[PDB]
């Protein structure tokens, strides 16, 4: 899921690597 | 004191002593050869194999290297192969190597790493606990809830489960039953616990049950630094862009892309009431649980700064126009979409994630009487082809209380203080 109008998620980035 | 000599490693403890120092001192390249070298002579050393771990771990970190990484995360894994590991370093090896996978992303086999820990110390509730966050990185809320179910099972007075547990009960609209959770699982101080998440959330269901102790929690947010304040609260912020709920197109310096919208509003309307008349499938409902009652569906052209393909069939000359102004068709903190309102609709008060955009609303169809947007403590309408820009990072709520329906064109900009290297590299929300 993503974070579009609010902060819902319990993470809104996605960590790919460095 | 953690013990992570076997009774062999006790035997070469002076050379492992030697080369984790080297490691201390900095020496990167010298020491990952002395515990190549301990490795050698010691094949089924653990402490000899961790040293190893760690040094290509922090050779990853030098050299910004995924790959050197994912040879640092088998190492790790292979600390807890040896025979005979200490508990305490196997521990240590495993919650590394699983931290490490969360870094890349491999989000599924920190999990299995975690898994394994877990089925390692039965007893430790931490492990639990880093369990259940592995499942929320996942979007696993559902097995997320179980662990820490568990976890409150044996100790019920532990705050991470507790805050983690009312945000997960909060996320599924359990709104009064999160807030117990929330509000005990902060108090409790426990490491973890102080986190701008929890007070979003349990400020936000304090405020739609209707306990006005809602702001006495974003007060405390911002006293602790989570929140810039108590209006404004997104959690993914870059401090200092100037912070207002309310802009104007002057303001923002995005004149052109103002003017656009403007001199060519109803082409945008004109697709968008197309789409609403032959492909009203491609509305579709907003499902953040951000609606209070009503009807409200939105049609999106632009999300993380990408076009939709096949929805930019339906708006073709829209999608054209927009092409033009990359300040918004490459934010990749926001969208460009048509939302749609029917009589008997309201939006809960809410915060966008970040302050890193700003949100402009250009009116398509909009009833005379009605419809109304707050933004902090400002009430306003929009007009048919004219633009509003308000900050979303601010608590904003939208009534739509007329005879016929509201439709509007939604363009987010980069915040304008954002540099043109900032904007190419802030992670996508
Ligand atoms: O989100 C919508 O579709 C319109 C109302 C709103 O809350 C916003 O524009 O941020
Ligand atoms: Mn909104």
């Amino acid at each position: 899921g993503k974070c579009k109008d609010g902060l819902g998620e319990y993470t809104c980035t996605s960590l790919e690597g460095f | 004191k953690p013990k992570l000599l076997n009774k062999f490693d006790k035997t070469i403890k002076a050379e492992l002593d030697a080369a984790e120092k080297l490691r201390k001192r900095g020496k990167i390249e010298e020491a990952v050869n002395a515990f190549k070298e301990l490795v050698r002579k010691y094949p089924q050393s653990p402490r000899a194999r961790y040293g190893k771990a760690q040094c290509e771990d922090d050779l990853a970190e030098k050299r910004r290297s995924n790959e050197v990484l994912r040879g640092a995360i088998e190492t790790y894994q292979e600390v807890a192969s040896l025979p005979d590991v200490p508990a305490d370093l196997l521990k240590l090896s495993l919650k590394r190597r699983s931290d490490r996978q969360q870094f890349l992303g491999h989000m599924r086999g920190s999990l299995l790493t975690l898994q394994r820990l877990v089925q390692l110390f039965p007893n430790d509730t931490s492990l639990k606990n880093d369990l259940g966050v592995g499942y929320l990185l996942i979007g696993d809320n559902d097995n997320a809830k179980k662990v820490y179910e568990e976890v409150l099972s044996v100790t019920p007075n532990d705050g991470f489960a507790k805050v983690h547990y009312g945000f997960i009960l909060k996320a599924q609209n359990k709104i009064a039953e999160s807030i117990p959770y929330l509000k005990e699982g902060i108090e409790s101080g426990d490491p973890g616990t102080d986190d701008g998440r929890f007070y979003f959330h349990l400020g936000d269901a304090m405020q739609r049950v209707g306990n006005k102790e809602a702001y006495k929690w974003y007060e405390l947010g911002h006293k602790r630094g989570h929140f810039a304040s108590v209006w404004q609260r997104s959690l993914y912020n870059v401090n200092g862009l100037k912070a207002q709920p309310w802009w104007t197109p002057k303001e923002t310096g995005y004149t052109e892309l103002v003017k656009s919208l403007e001199r060519n509003w109803k082409l945008i309307r004109d697709e968008g009431l197309a789409v609403m008349d032959k492909a009203k499938g491609l509305f579709l409902p907003e499902d953040e649980n951000l609606r209070e009652k009503g009807d409200w569906s939105q049609f999106t052209l632009w999300q993380q700064g990408r076009r939709n393909e096949n929805a930019c069939k339906g708006a073709p000359k829209t999608c054209t126009l927009l092409e033009k102004f990359p300040e918004t068709t490459g934010c990749r903190r926001g969208q460009i979409k048509y939302s749609i309102m029917h009589p008997g609709t309201h939006v809960w008060p809410h915060t966008g994630p970040t302050n890193c955009r700003l949100r402009m609303h250009l009116g398509l169809v909009i009833p005379k009487e009605g419809c109304k947007i707050r933004c902090a403590n400002e009430t306003k309408t929009w007009e048919e082809g004219k633009v509003l820009i308000f900050d979303d990072s601010f608590e904003h709520e939208v009534w739509q209380d007329a005879s016929s329906f509201w439709l509007i064109f939604i363009v987010d900009v980069w915040h304008p203080e954002l540099t043109p290297q900032q904007r190419r590299s802030l992670p996508a929300i």
